[PDB]
């Protein structure tokens, strides 16, 4: 799990983004019915995940032995925006390798698939989408560098 | 510019210190917002991976992220992202070139099973009919190919 | 059969059905007239088949 | 190339034949996502080739 965040009209709070780390097939799954924001961009972040794969004990076989049921909440977009990149990517991240994640750690970001995390807006409702909800800790892409200016 | 222009009546309103003040770079995010995104890429930098390419979308003349990635795998073109098909044999055209042109440009002697190519297009179809950049990515493929 | 309760806002029932056993392809389907959160739920329950 | 000439389903045309000289196993593909009939007409081409 990596708590991803959105901006929802519905209250602020965080994307509880659950990734399935399961032996099957070997594949990815949809699981909001979203597919343009979140699979394109989890395909993209597992792209530089499968750049040094064993850098994080992942066999890397994953693809041809993991299914992923990779859940981004709300269903399709909340922000209507890509704003959850680097969520999906550290949910991956923790989930294939099959050990705990943190918590009380809700986030933000956008990877590409060039080991590259892009500069995203929408931010501040995401700065407060944690703080609405208990949350005091997010990630940030680093290209957003007017962000704290 | 009408958020410019409102700006500058607010300060304006305050007090006329000048009959001309001077709207300049930068002194923008002095008057509105964040700089909401990044300005032009006209520079970027050698990056292995992908491209982008010169169309029109319908709402557009404007590029697009093919994304392509030589991602070492099992050796396919994974056009991910249920992708415009000219985008896919133009590829092959190009790494048809590429395998025989392996020998010239530094290539291994077997790529087209030794590695794949995760292919994402941001358009499902196409914007503008045939691989309107066709060299581009494949000018980004031989380059991502050379680890370069 | 599965005593799958819910209140309803007028009155209360016990919801429940009598069950088949018919299997074979991902589509049971069901007219039931829906909420959207509910609708959405079941675009869910979609893939809640894995 | 040659200009191959042939009635597709819009009218006439020269389906010209770009080909490769691609080194590799010996596999035979072919695009256009046309019929199989195609598939063996160049096996039989490539039967009185070989």
């Amino acid at each position: 799990t990596a708590q991803g965040l959105a901006w929802t009209p519905v209250g602020g709070t965080l994307l509880t983004i659950e990734v399935a780390a399961v032996p099957g097939s070997g594949k990815l799954s949809l699981t909001g019915q979203l597919g343009e924001v979140m699979k394109e961009s989890a395909q993209a972040a597992l792209t530089y995940l499968r750049a040094h794969t064993q850098d994080y004990g992942l066999p890397e076989d994953f693809y041809n032995k993991v299914d992923l049921h990779v859940h981004v909440p709300d269903g399709a977009t909340p922000k209507d925006g890509p704003a959850a990149g680097i969520t999906m990517a550290t949910a991956i991240a923790s989930a294939l390798s099959r050990r705990p994640a943190r918590m009380d750690i809700a986030m933000t970001g956008e990877v590409s698939l060039r080991g590259k995390v892009m500069p995203i807006g929408g931010v501040k409702e995401k700065l407060l989408a944690a703080h609405q909800a208990g949350i005091h800790k997010i990630v940030l892409p680093k290209d957003n560098e007017a962000q704290l200016e | 510019l009408g958020k410019i222009a409102r700006k500058g009546a607010k300060f304006w309103l305050e007090g006329a210190w000048e009959g001309l003040r001077t709207i300049d770079a930068s002194d923008i995010p002095t008057y509105l917002g964040i700089p909401r995104y990044r300005p032009d890429k006209a520079e970027t930098e050698p990056q292995v991976g992908t491209a982008q390419g010169l169309a029109w979308t319908p709402v557009g003349g404007t590029l697009l992220t093919i994304e392509v990635a030589a991602v070492p795998g099992s050796g396919k073109l994974s056009l991910t992202g249920q992708l415009g098909e000219v985008m896919k044999e133009s590829a092959q055209a190009a790494l048809t070139y590429l395998r025989a042109h392996t020998q010239d440009y530094g290539l291994p002697e077997d790529f087209y099973n030794k590695v794949d190519l995760h292919v994402h297009v941001p358009d499902g179809a196409t914007p503008k009919d045939g691989p309107a950049a066709g060299i581009t990515m494949a000018t980004a493929i031989a380059s991502a190919l050379s680890r370069r």
